[PDB]
RNA sequence: AAUCCCCCGUGCCCAUAGCGGCGUGGAACCACCCGUUCCCAUUCCGAACACGGAAGUGAAACGCGCCAGCGCCGAUGGUACUGGGCGGGCGACCGCCUGGGAGAGUAGGUCGGUGCGGGGGAU
RNA sequence: UCGAUCAACGGAUAAAAGUUACCCCGGGGAUAACAGGCUGAUCUCCCCCGAGCGUCCACAGCGGCGGGGAGGUUUGGCACCUCGAUGUCGGCUCGUCGCAUCCUGGGGCUGAAGAAGGUCCCAAGGGUUGGGCUGUUCGCCCAUUAAAGCGGCACGCGAG
RNA sequence: CGCCUCCUAAAAGGUAACGGAGGCGCCCAAAGGUCCCCUCAGGCGGGACGGAAAUCCGCCGGAGAGCGCAAGGGUAGAAGG
RNA sequence: GUAGAGCACUGAUAGGGCUAGGGGGCCCACCAGCCUACCAAACCCUGUCAAACUCCGAAGGGUCCCAGGUGGAGCCUGGGAGUGAGGGCGCGAGCGAUAACGUCCGCGUCCGAGCGCGGGAACAACCGAGACCGCCAGCUAAGGCCCCCAAGUCUGGGCUAAGUGGUAAAGGAUGUGGCGCCGCGAAGACAGCCAGGAGGUUGGCUUAGAAGCAGCCAUCCUUUAAAGAGUGCGUAAUAGCUCACUGGUCGAGUGGCGCCGCGCCGAAAAUGAUGCGGGGCUUAAGCCCAGCGCCGAAGCUGCGGGUCUGGGGGAUGACCC
């Protein structure tokens, strides 16, 4: 869950003065019709946080219309970490960009095994799926060493489905630790 | 080190601020107040971690040998052609993301750091995955 | 692509730099055929060749002279009094070679 | 004569005038098409260019319309940069005031808009 | 309109090499050499981390790898004092301060029984021998000794 | 120790350094004129003497092959064949 | 078109997926097999750099015309010339060790050549400021006001207390104070307390001994103070010890990791000592933010004078603006 306080004024001198109090600036966007909102950073990360939100989508608070959104952009901060500008998309119903968080369980094959640990590099999908992506898609297999791999093409797509994804290419490999 | 099969002698003398941040494994040594850094020092953090974690699962990388840093002479008086190849190393300058994994699970990997860097040459910090990343 | 479309192009461009004010656009092939007057790119085109009012769809390249030097009187007073040159889709020995003398009596008014 | 419309040419705009996918037209265009003594032509063939004409067809080049997959376009915000004035630090260097303030990065955007001659398409 | 590394290329001539510790005249510390200065190369001393040796024990004794300062010595960098003038070595004689203290003591530590070593922090108090050979200070060697230190001051000393 | 090219000239231009790099002190009698034609390497697929790479067929392609000679500019809407 | 930037131009390069080249070899004449052992043109994805790479692209700077445009410069013609080597500071590239009161070039200021005053102790170039000459006149810069010495030992709100003031890094720490956060089961807390520290817990090897307190893992059960697959002093197993628990005892707040601003350790010298000196640490201090106030320059105003230059009345002067 999400919402915010917005911003009159905007770009420069603005977001900066938010950074001063402890707010970072806030870009409100939904499909061409755009406002600058601004974003109280403490609580604003907690939830951010949450991660499971980043990946799925919330509803958020504005002046008092309940809309619902995600992050498509961002400005994390240089010098150090927080932000420099926070970015979401309210939607409509035809949500294609989708990087749903994703989990896969490479039950033991893997470390038990030869040593070979698994490297995860998708992870997540970036596929289709009009307001009905889960906060957990997911997949499984039993191997993880030899000189083994799996990606997209194995994938295995639940409900909602849609690869905006491509022919596989690296969900996982197995790698050693000092071989196998 | 490895800055192999080069193209050139030398480069020159600046520094910053560049473009490291991201995360690769969640195992994570950044750089934050440096500069250029020996690709032998690093092979030290290498080393350092390398043999901590209970010497095999692999770790990853960062930066590279990048330049090549001359003192030129040996000692003389100067006026050489400034010619001279001599240390290979980083340019890494406004606390770097420097990707380090192996399977440690925990301050174990800490620690690896720790020695790794706390070594290696200046102010730096740490850490894991904080705020993703979404590409095309 | 490139290619043929070049040999187009090519005769193209070469032709436009030439500038000794007019062209004539002729255009080979039987019914295809027609030649339309321009100038600078000012906008404006003098006047139009032949509307299909055949005469001889026979072994003549003479449909053709034909056609020309029509044309060639056509603009002769169409415009006035002026002097240029033209395009072509090839060398002046058939069709082409046609429209010029057509052209050229065009001209030559005798 | 001088209305828009179908176009055959032939013009400014450089990829939303592209690739490619489905379609679709010859009545009239126009293309391939027929054949070659004759213009004139292939260092081989009229392959192309060319001459020489009914046809046959619209496969192929081909023009619009639907399709955005690749490609092209690529804002709002946003940071880096910095023109100028001042600070903070021995320090490499950091930071503060005042105008300018790309890039990439979700938007979302397109499958051209039109100059003029004209066969002509609708008394 | 021709000859031409006049190619140290704007090119004095056509036609030119040396050497001076035998030397001699002009000015500049706008150039070296002494030392000084600033830098620190650095070397010396110290300080981090620990792979790792110490049967066992990471760190009593030790440190891989890499890292971080102190100081003004050694081998160097520069050019401003100095070229109307600053005597460079070795030694002598009288030395004066300094501590990362050698002998001294006070110490915690030990892989400390004792004894004896060795391991750091504190503290300059006095003290910190003769010869040999070498112009050499350094050095190696003889004999001891509680011990027979490192070094600052143009590597103190020619108005001694 | 003369000249051309690239960097540093820091965005006009334009500047040292015992600063980086690297070429020329030829010729080409026809790479000198203009008219007419043509149009890359390389990728792939199929082929006589092949047989990583000729020669030919079949597709594909901001043109990265090319232009005596080095670089850089240009540039096949060819200066290129 | 450098900073930025980006990667498709070229060149780098790091973990990845597909792929062949060697493959290791020989069935070694039709000579075709697994392996993937293969270098990968590659491969896309994940990755960051380039002065002499760049698909994007500025921050200014360049400049043509119109307009500001007088200080006062702006232009052309002309005779009298001096430097033709200089250093410093700031920013931007070289170089040098990213060392030097080094040396190379550039934008600016500078200092000489005025740069004579303030000044920061005193210091050619660091902040203030242009001195034609007066004043036993007043307003100000910078930067100052306990005193030495002009100026509040002002007020207000803090935070250090080491003397930091009164040079130093790496790095170390139940420093000091501050967050913005964690444990409160008054089903009354933690260090302090009391007692029990429970029976199968009794090899698995080794059993000389595990029968938690010898090595290769065990991760179950009953059972209540709630339960130690026993964190620990240990030998011959074993036998004994503190809570890791009440359980009761107490109860009422406890042990933390990140981010903060102010200090200590680390940091040993050579004639003697030192924030300038006296000095001073809740004004006297110091660091941070708050506001007032007076000091102090030849700098600025007010009595006046000298002087040249445009113009103004030029009578010789002259006077005045």
């Amino acid at each position: 869950m999400e919402y915010r306080l917005k911003a009159y004024y905007r770009e420069g001198e603005k977001p900066s003065a938010l950074r001063r109090a402890g707010k970072l600036p806030g870009v409100m966007y939904n499909r061409h019709l755009n406002r600058k909102v601004y974003v109280d950073l403490v609580e604003f990360d907690k939830v951010f946080r949450q991660a499971s939100i980043h990946h799925v989508i919330v509803l958020e608070l504005p002046d008092g219309q309940s809309l619902p959104t995600l992050v498509r952009q961002v400005n994390l901060d240089k010098r150090r970490r927080r932000p420099e500008h926070v970015d979401f998309f309210v939607l409509s119903d035809e949500p294609v960009e989708m990087y749903v968080p994703l989990r896969f369980v490479g039950t033991p094959a893997g470390v038990r095994a030869g040593g070979v640990l698994q490297e995860i590099h998708r992870d997540i999908l970036v596929k289709v799926s009009p307001r009905n992506i889960p906060e957990f898609i997911e997949v499984d297999v039993s191997g993880l060493e030899i000189g083994d791999s799996l990606h997209a093409s194995d994938l295995k797509l639940p409900p909602g489905v849609e690869l905006a994804v491509s022919p596989e290419e690296t969900i996982a490999a197995v790698v050693p630790p000092e071989d196998v | 080190r490895m800055k192999y099969r080069k193209q050139q002698r030398g480069r020159l003398k600046g520094a910053t601020k560049g473009g490291d941040y991201v995360a690769f494994g969640d195992y994570g040594l950044v750089a934050l107040e440096p500069a250029w850094i020996t690709a032998q020092q690093i092979e030290a953090a290498r080393v350092a971690m390398v043999r901590h974690f209970r010497r095999g699962g692999k770790i990853f990388i960062r930066i590279f040998p990048d330049k090549p840093y001359t003192k030129k002479p040996l000692e003389v008086r100067m006026g050489k052609g400034k010619g001279n190849v001599e240390g290979y190393v980083a340019v890494v300058k406004p606390g770097r993301v420097m990707f380090e994994v192996a399977g440690v699970t925990e301050e174990q990997a800490m620690e690896a750091l720790r020695i790794a860097g706390h070594k290696l040459p200046i102010k730096t910090k740490i850490v894991r995955r904080d705020a993703y990343d979404e590409a095309q | 692509r490139l290619t043929a479309y070049e040999r187009r192009k090519f005769r193209v461009r070469n032709r436009i730099k030439r500038t000794g004010r007019l062209r004539l656009s002729v255009f080979r092939s039987l019914k295809h055929i027609y030649a339309q007057i321009i100038d600078d790119e000012k906008g404006v085109t003098l006047v139009s060749a032949s509307s299909l009012a055949l005469k001889l769809k026979g072994n003549k390249t003479e449909v053709a002279r034909q056609v020309g030097r029509a044309l060639a009187e056509k603009a002769l007073a169409l415009g006035i009094k002026q002097v240029a040159f033209d395009r072509g889709p090839y060398k002046y020995h058939g069709r082409v070679k046609a429209l010029a003398e057509g052209a050229r009596e065009g001209g030559l008014e005798f």
